[PDB]
């Protein structure tokens, strides 16, 4: 009966040369019992991408949320929510609720359409934001994707080298943990390409 | 942990799974949970991995002393019993184990005790112990028939764990086969599920909940 | 309450409730219908904490019911589901919750296809070509992920369905009292009484 | 109420080569926020070609420790001064541990050296006794780091051959001590990173069959 | 507690205690087993200098240690109550632990370890 | 916390020592925990450092809205609105504060306040942690209608005393004068003190 | 399983080029009540060791009779008890730190923190660290309790390293923690101004300094410091 | 955290660390723990992370309206109000604890709030995990008319204390220096003295490496 | 362990006990036979603690049978019990005390009567013409108290106690997979196959 | 409780209240706390009444056995005596004990033995409850050398305040005069004691 850990599953993001990546696994389970294997947690709002680690429940009502103001922002903005911005209303959204929190470890990713630069944020369950040059980790096996991370990354990798280190990255760390796997999938974002690949992993 | 043990046709089949725990933490994915008592005896590990470790091959101690002193293979049943009464001297100080013991002898032919740390002693055909036992179960359950060929029955026992490695978040690893006849046990070798599964998956047409 | 199993197949979903109804050492009733119908291609199963269960099961059916009147249309089964996770997702942060877990089966109209949805008391839904709630999964999952298809026809589902509840009546400790067994297809839904 | 247990915090990590194996492990002693010495040297030689770390709990683990150490002096004299082989010193262990099943050494416990075919050997144990041999093990406060890093860059895990569809896998093959010792230090240094309790020094020890060598690196101090 | 060794090693090797013992054996009612292709038969000697006696209820030279195994003696009749007793304990002991009766060898390889403990134990004959 | 007030022939000085902790670290050695609530009307704090300051703040609000309307409020008055807050907010408070004022027809006035929110009008008053250590002296030592140099030297040996034998106190003595000449602010430090 | 009942707080130490120093105050605490001045709680064992002792006093005492016993028991039988087989400082911790972990497994624990610093008979710098659960370390620099947290952080900008030890002379290092002591007794709430304060060198041997004060403090800027924020008189 | 202030001659400065945990994980490397509340009102924050980043901006919003309101330039002592008395109102549950400095019309100030709402005045000031460290250097090293260059030694030294002793604080110090008639001037990296060392390998893997099942382009247009 | 029963006729004494060992939410075993037999005209079942339940039983029926060995002769049904009483009442003051609750249905041939005693862990006997151990006695005590005559036959005795398997079968929350049946009269100890 | 022992001139002098309490309940009005262990070698006690008793008779046992075989015992011997049942017990006991005797050789000579049973000599001494309040008063009032009526005032004095106080103190102030022309028992009533 801790929150943040009865679903299980994780997510990570990543900087590379003039391109972002974000990743997670496809596991939803109960405690110990597999229950879904196709529970993604990376969604996307216009060009800015949200993935969002913890109890399940929460992550879909997040989403939701999250839509419902990206929605209404574009309405009366004329146009598209930057990276930046969002993280802003994600930091907002999590402290509204300080003393009764979604229980959830969201990640932001992107590229801001005006400057070109890369973007990606990491935020606790209440908001505060956690900004990073170079990778953000979240979910049950934050400490093995910290110890992959440090490890195989560089800077400046190029988008089909930046996809082999964030796969490695999340799959040799789902493999240590119970409450991860079950599949991955990885995005790669480009200024105005963005491709999704569903990748091989053990299935135990 | 997922084990199990089932007697058919033509012997005892044992097949476990090589993952340890501690929490949610994966700490190894090859465990060997199956021991080797003697050329006729084998003992399989769930619960404690030093309590099972530890006592199972202080049993295999007991059982050399015991032909040493009889001139003779000691019994599936004696076996078992030195071990649950062991535990038993234990019973409250906290030990966790769920173990099988089977093996072959003369007197008594195929033989399967469970033993666990309460003190629970059964003979049977068929169990499953571990935190995966049920999923193991499903699949052994809806595929078991007495006349079972050799051949059908590895794959079964190798199918079931496998069933349990991939639901049950705290097994996995790889399969460990064991054969147990008149003659013996025979090991059918470490099948690692990251091969296996995608294997069966194709050659099967199951698993149809995976992503392909 | 217990045990509650869906399956989808081609063209329908079956859904298999467990009879049931025990109170302390006593087998109250052996012919308790755990479902409640929503609308005439959506079908919901229930099960958890003894009145909170049919409590909340009505008062979706109403509201269901409501808008079919309101708008002279039926809600998909995605819509129903969304409908239903939304109200016990606002429920868990209640002063007291509903501890209510229930699968909906449908069929879309529109799409021409089964739909099976498996939403907790928490409000955690996943689509599933077979699902499960309670202890009952830790049998049926792993049976069903050995013998299920996704191309089986009504009857292989209800035999594959009596593989489940087979294991369930050897190997759980509960006498559960067999199950009642629904359809969910382009025609509606409809009862096995012989199972 | 008098908690008998700490937590002294640091991390080891042992990895096997073909004709040899390191141990190694960071120098740094913690309670609680504070720094109670940026080297103390939890990583020890026995005898015999064995070398081991006990990390967690440091009371316990020097312990411990001693008494293994005292374990292969009385090997030597009760069996005519016979060589106490890796494998024989991870049971022996099994016992030292197991001993205290129901007031346990809160320790992660790794020896390595060379088995009785010449190859590197590495044995690793949880606080109760239970032992396995593995090519790759980390222990303490930062296993859970570095541990899925070793499983991709010693095991190969998740690595297939370029071009073959995910089908042939990275083919395993043994590590130079040049290699070993590279992947060690990157290890470390990315725990230090991100683990409070990690940092200050790394000291590794390497068996060959010539005996056991020092090796000494700067952690970031703070 | 009495600790005196009393069967010692005399100057020509012997253990007189234990071979004085052999004497009391001697002095006893014989006893005999024969042992036929399918049974064996224990014949016991009961000496007639006493008349008067209950044969209901006297002792019985033939004791049975479990119901498959029997046991006779030659010598001191209150010392043989105490092996048989023994014996008697030790066959359900096996019975529990074993899930078998004991064999004949092993019933009799403990009773003679019993015995020859009483050889070289401090304070016992 | 050491902290006491005594009345005297021209009027009433205030005492106290200059030590916050948390447990056994000082986070503050220099404290001032002599506030003023009005020009001649001032208190003594302890307890909660954050509760002793939201009272404080509070009263100074209410006399100064006191002042506007009706010109000086009484001593009295000010213990008055002390106590309402600490009595009304018992269960959520950890404050107790000594009072001390000087009217020109009332002279000196001393009210204490414990943790339960009553109050005690007192010639003297002593209070915080390291007030048990100087009853006896302070109850042998106190004389009514004493000169300003003896007032000094009695709260400077008191609290010299309650500093040596509490852990929670010391740092130095601050004092505060209350007569019709005006306000003034005496410190002591410890190489003076200390050794008396 | 024990509460600690008259209580010593810090004792703080450092290596230097010859030798080792170490100080603790002389108070003996009883909670928030600073009850017993006259305590020392430094023991000096030989002409070549002292032992400082912060936690239980009443368990300081039965350690103060230990290793008086210890140099009653090494001196019979032993003509050379005052030359080569008199008392080391490392014999005397491997002792101490052998009981210390003894009681702690028997969960009836000696509640102290121990540092023993001495000069070894070839010359090197002893300096080790034990406590009530026995966890022993070693550092160019210890202390026990609030010198943990405060002296350590000052002795370390003196010497952070191994190397920085011969470079660090017996002025420069009782310097260092003289002015420890003091930054003790403004922040530490169960210190006092009183202390003691060794030095064990190997050329000059044991100095034992008692009845030092802290001096050279900071108070003056406490006349300008009124009210809590907006208070101006 | 470790976080300073310093008052001097014409001015005040503050000074932080920048490590964010999340128990023995270091979760951010190169935090602001510097909060701007006006353009010379500045506010270094330890605790709860998310709590000292809510009050400071909501403080720092209503800081604003207030300036525009009363055509003035704020008050340190407004933001030392308004902080302690929201922080008091939430009885510490707000874990936010800060220290807050700047200038205004009325001078230079210097000040402390605890989570719990009391307020602290000095000259130098030191909060969170490593200000056992930092005070300890500033009881040693501060005194009376310290100028400019002076007072930003003794901060960024004091916190450099936190940064090498205390687990809880590590990596840069951040500086903002608030000075009587001109800009404050906040120092971003003023010092970094922890860079990570060169890595011993790369760790780019061959193109290929990983196993794909499926490719298929998003849409992020309309 | 759970359900055990026993039923005092004429001339025999009837003991049915369930054949189910469950364990968390498995049953491993349905063939459990949860009795020993401790001399030819005497028999004990057993339910209670897992592990305690075999190694109480078994130690008895080694102190009856090296008893009956060293007498050459079989207690009756009455010492044995008393045997057993006290063990149990020793045990109930020990460290560890045994959780083990039995039935003694043993037939005297020295006063050729059929003798049935309820001997619960605590060490608490009595002789009874009927007899449950656990939750069972709260449907068969009453439904014995109507249907049982001092005078019926051991096939009577077994129709009377099909009556109380079919009740716990109908009312009882568990699966406990049906019992077996032994029958102790003048010719010893016989069990029934087909139950 | 209030007790002290107090070194002067002549030898050394033990002083104590006479109340026993459970509770608000003065179960005895009129106890002798000040106990014989020897001639002239004498304990205030305070704490647990059973346990303080119980240590007392085992050392008076002691110290009987001792003389016995070795003569008049020091008062060091004592306080070790006593040292050693309060340490090695220290987990079963409430027993705040000092000890106090006279020698001619080493004159008087106060101990102290704390919950902790550790042991402290000093010039005097003050335990119990009451002593809490008098720190203050007996640190500025005593001084060493004292004739036997100035240490018989500074006693009564002290413990008048301590029982002023504390609640759990009163009654009558019983006092022990230990010196080389013998020993001599004080008793001191309220009437006096009170308006002192
Ligand atoms: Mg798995
Ligand atoms: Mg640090
Ligand atoms: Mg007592
Ligand atoms: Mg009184």
């Amino acid at each position: 009966s801790d929150p943040s850990s009865i679903n299980g599953g994780i997510v990570v993001a990543m900087t590379g040369k003039d391109c972002v990546a974000i990743a997670c696994d496809l596991r939803l389970g109960s405690q110990s019992l597999g229950v879904s294997n196709k529970f993604e947690k990376i969604f996307h709002y216009g060009h800015v991408f949200l993935g969002i680690t913890g109890l399940a429940t929460d992550v879909t009502t997040l989403n939701e949320m999250f839509r419902y103001k990206t929605n209404l922002y574009k309405l009366k903005e004329e146009r598209a929510i930057e990276p930046e911005t969002f993280t802003q209303l994600v930091s907002s959204s999590l402290y509204e609720r300080r003393f009764g929190p979604y229980f959830v470890g969201p990640v932001v990713a992107g590229i801001n359409s005006k400057s070109g630069k890369p973007f990606i944020a990491g935020f606790d369950l209440i908001g505060c934001i956690d900004e990073a040059k170079d990778f953000i980790v979240s979910g049950t096996a934050s400490d093995q994707l910290f110890g992959m991370c440090e490890s195989l990354y560089e800077p400046n990798l190029e988008p089909e080298d930046l996809f082999e280190t964030i796969s490695q990255a999340l799959l040799n760390a789902a493999d240590r943990d119970a409450l991860s796997g079950w599949g991955a999938v990885v995005y790669i974002i480009k200024k105005d390409e963005v491709v999704k690949r569903y990748l091989k992993m053990r299935q135990d | 942990t997922t084990t199990l043990a089932f007697r058919f046709q033509g012997g005892i089949i044992v097949a476990v799974d090589s993952r340890a725990t501690a929490g949610n933490w994966v700490a190894s994915q090859t465990v060997k949970k199956v021991i080797e008592i003697n050329p006729f005896l084998l003992g399989t590990m769930a619960g404690g991995a030093a309590d099972c470790q530890f006592w199972e091959t202080w049993l295999g101690s007991q059982c050399r002393l015991h032909e040493l002193r009889e001139k003779e293979r000691i019994s599936v049943a004696a076996a078992s019993k030195i071990l649950s009464n062991l535990v038993y001297q234990y019973k409250g100080a906290g030990l966790s184990m769920g173990t099988m013991i089977c093996g072959y002898t003369r007197k008594e032919g195929p033989t399967i005790y469970y033993v666990d740390s309460d003190g629970t002693r059964l003979k049977g055909d068929i169990f499953c112990v571990g935190s995966g036992q049920t999923f193991a179960y499903g699949v052994l359950d809806s595929n078991y028939k007495w006349d079972l060929s050799v051949e059908d029955a590895l794959y079964l026992g190798k199918r079931s764990i496998l069933a349990a490695a991939h639901r049950d978040a705290y097994s996995g690893g790889s399969v460990n086969l064991y054969h147990v006849t008149e003659d013996g046990w025979i090991y059918h070798g470490n099948h690692d599920v990251g091969e296996l599964f995608w294997k069966v998956k194709e050659e099967e047409g199951s698993f149809n909940n995976v992503i392909g | 309450m217990d045990i509650i199993l869906g399956i989808r197949v081609q063209d329908s979903v079956i859904l298999a409730s467990s009879k049931a109804v025990t109170r302390g050492i006593s087998v109250l009733k052996d012919s308790d219908d755990k479902t409640r119908q929503l609308s005439p291609h959506t079908l919901m199963s229930f099960a958890g904490e003894a009145g909170d269960t049919v409590q909340f099961a009505e008062y979706i059916q109403a509201n269901i019911q409501l808008y079919s009147i309101r708008e002279d249309y039926e809600l998909s089964p995605q819509a129903v589901s969304s409908f239903v996770r939304q109200e016990l997702a606002k429920s868990i942060r209640s002063r007291r919750p509903y501890q209510v877990n229930v699968l909906i089966g449908g069929y879309d109209k529109k799409k021409n296809k089964p739909e099976l949805y498996q939403i907790d008391y928490l409000g955690t839904k996943v689509e599933l070509p077979y699902g499960a709630h309670g202890y009952s999964g830790f049998y049926t999952f792993s049976l069903l992920d050995h013998h299920y298809r996704p191309d089986m026809t009504t009857e292989e589902g209800l035999d594959l369905l009596k593989l489940c509840v087979q294991e369930l009546e050897k190997r759980m400790p509960m006498d559960f009292k067999g199950v009642i067994v629904k359809i969910v297809d382009k025609d509606g839904i409809r009862q096995v009484d012989d199972f | 109420q008098f908690n008998p247990y700490g937590d002294n915090g640091g991390t080891i990590l042992g990895i096997a080569g073909e004709d040899f194996a390191v141990l190694a492990g960071d120098t740094r002693n913690i309670t609680d926020y504070s720094i109670n010495s940026r080297y103390e040297p939890k990583v020890f030689d026995c005898g015999d070609n064995i070398v081991m770390s006990a990390n967690g709990f440091a009371a316990d683990g020097d312990a411990l420790v001693k008494r293994f150490k005292n374990s292969v002096k009385w090997y030597h004299f009760d069996h005519n001064d016979k060589k106490l082989s890796i494998n024989s010193a991870a049971r022996n262990i099994q016992h030292l541990l197991y001993g205290k099943r129901f007031f346990p050494y809160y320790v992660h416990t790794i020896i390595a050296g060379l088995d009785e075919d010449g190859k590197g050997a590495v044995y690793s144990f949880d606080p109760v006794g239970s032992y396995e041999r593995e090519q790759c093990r980390a222990g303490g406060a930062a296993a859970s780091l570095i541990m899925p890093f070793l499983d991709n860059q010693v095991n190969f895990k998740n690595q297939y051959e370029p071009g073959t569809n995910g089908k042939v896998k990275k083919p395993l093959k043994y590590l130079s001590v040049e290699e070993v010792i590279k992947l060690v230090r990157d290890s470390f240094t990315s725990a230090t990173e991100r683990h409070i309790q990690v940092g200050d020094g790394l000291e590794i020890l390497i068996v060959t069959k010539d005996g056991v060598r020092k090796e000494f690196y700067e952690l970031k101090r703070d | 507690g009495y600790d005196r060794a009393l069967s010692i090693f005399s100057p020509d090797g012997h253990i007189f205690q234990v071979e004085y013992a052999l004497e009391a054996v001697k002095r006893g009612t014989c006893a005999v087993g024969v042992k036929g292709k399918n049974c064996v038969v224990l014949g016991c000697e009961r000496r007639s200098t006493l008349k008067l006696q209950d044969t209901r209820i006297t002792p019985s030279k033939v004791s049975k240690i479990d119901s498959h195994v029997v046991l006779s003696f030659s010598g001191l009749n209150a010392d043989s109550r105490i092996l048989i007793e023994k014996a008697r304990v030790e066959a359900q002991s096996h019975r529990l632990t074993l899930e078998d009766p004991v064999t004949v060898e092993y019933l009799t390889r403990y009773v003679a370890g019993v015995q020859q403990r009483y050889t070289q134990s401090g304070g016992v004959r | 916390t050491s902290i006491m007030a005594v009345t005297f022939k021209d009027g009433v000085i205030l005492g106290a020592d200059s030590r916050t902790t948390t447990g056994a670290y000082i986070a503050n050695r220099v404290t001032d925990k002599l506030t003023r609530v009005h020009d001649k009307i001032w208190c003594c704090r302890s307890g909660s450092a954050a509760d002793t300051q939201a009272i404080a703040d509070i009263v100074q609000y209410h006399l100064e809205l006191y002042t506007s309307q009706y010109g000086t409020p009484s001593t009295e008055t000010a213990a008055s609105v002390f106590k309402e807050l600490c009595y009304e907010n018992k269960d959520n408070l950890t404050a107790g504060i000594i009072v001390a004022g000087y009217d020109d027809k009332n002279k000196g006035e001393v009210y204490t306040i414990p943790l339960g929110g009553s109050v005690h009008k007192l010639p003297y008053a002593i209070a915080g942690s390291g007030s048990t250590f100087i009853y006896g002296y302070c109850d042998k030592n106190f004389r009514e209608n004493m000169s300003k140099e003896e007032t000094v030297d009695f709260i400077k040996h008191s609290l010299s005393q309650a500093i040596k034998w509490d852990g929670s106190s010391g740092g130095v003595i601050r004092m505060v004068v209350l007569t019709a000449a005006g306000v003034e602010r005496l410190i002591f430090y410890p190489d003076e003190y200390e050794q008396l | 399983t024990q509460q600690p009942i008259v209580t010593g707080t810090s004792v703080i130490s450092m290596k230097y080029d010859n030798g080792v120093i170490i100080a603790a105050d002389n108070l003996g605490s009883y909670g928030s009540l600073l009850r017993f001045n006259g305590v020392e709680r430094l023991i000096p064992v030989g002409d070549n060791t002292v032992v400082g002792i912060s936690g239980d006093i009443s368990d300081m005492q039965h350690i103060e009779r230990l290793l008086k016993d210890l140099v009653t028991e090494n001196a019979y039988d032993n003509p050379l008890a005052d030359a080569e087989e008199a008392l080391e400082p490392s014999y005397i911790f491997e002792y101490l730190a052998t009981v210390m972990y003894q009681r702690r497994s028997k969960m009836n624990p000696l509640w102290n923190a121990i540092i023993v610093a001495g000069v070894q008979s070839n010359g090197d710098q002893f300096l080790r660290y034990v406590n009530l659960l026995g966890v022993t370390y070693s550092s160019p620099t210890l202390a026990t309790g609030f010198g943990a947290h405060m002296a350590n952080p000052l002795l370390r900008k003196v010497v952070d390293r191994e190397s920085d030890i011969p470079k660090t002379t017996v002025q420069v290092a009782e310097e260092a923690i003289v002015n420890a002591m003091r930054v003790l007794y403004y922040r530490d709430a169960r210190s006092s101004r009183n202390f003691s304060l060794a030095i064990i060198d190997k050329n000059t041997g044991l100095t034992f300094k008692k009845n030092l004060q802290v001096e050279n403090m900071k108070w003056d800027f406490a006349k300008d410091i009124k009210g809590y924020g907006t208070q101006k008189i | 955290t470790t976080i300073v202030g310093v008052k001097f001659n014409n001015g005040v400065v503050i000074a932080a660390d920048t490590r964010s945990t999340q128990g023995p994980i270091v979760a951010d490397k190169n935090c602001a723990k510097l909060h701007r509340i006006s353009p010379k009102i500045w506010c270094a924050g330890a605790g709860t992370a998310a709590d000292t980043e809510a009050v400071t901006q909501l403080i720092g919003s209503n800081i604003e309206l207030h300036s525009l309101y009363t055509s003035r330039e704020p008050r340190v002592v407004s933001a030392l109000q308004m902080l302690k008395q929201h922080l008091f109102k939430y009885q510490g549950h707000i874990g936010a604890y800060l220290i807050v400095a700047g200038v205004d019309p009325t001078g230079s100030h210097l000040f402390s709030i605890d989570a719990h709402g009391s307020t602290d005045v000095g000259y130098y000031l030191s909060l969170g995990s490593g200000s056992l460290a930092a005070m300890a250097v500033l009881e040693s090293h501060w005194k009376q008319d310290l100028t400019k260059e002076e007072a930003i030694k003794l901060a960024s030294d004091a916190i450099q204390a936190g940064i090498w002793n205390d687990l809880g604080s590590g990596s840069n110090v951040d500086v903002c220096v608030m000075e009587i008639g001109k800009d404050a001037e906040y120092l971003r990296n003023y010092l970094t003295p922890n860079v990570r060392e060169e890595k011993q390998k790369s760790y780019k893997f061959p193109r290929g490496t990983t196993a794909v099942l499926k490719e298929s382009i998003v849409n992020i247009c309309d």
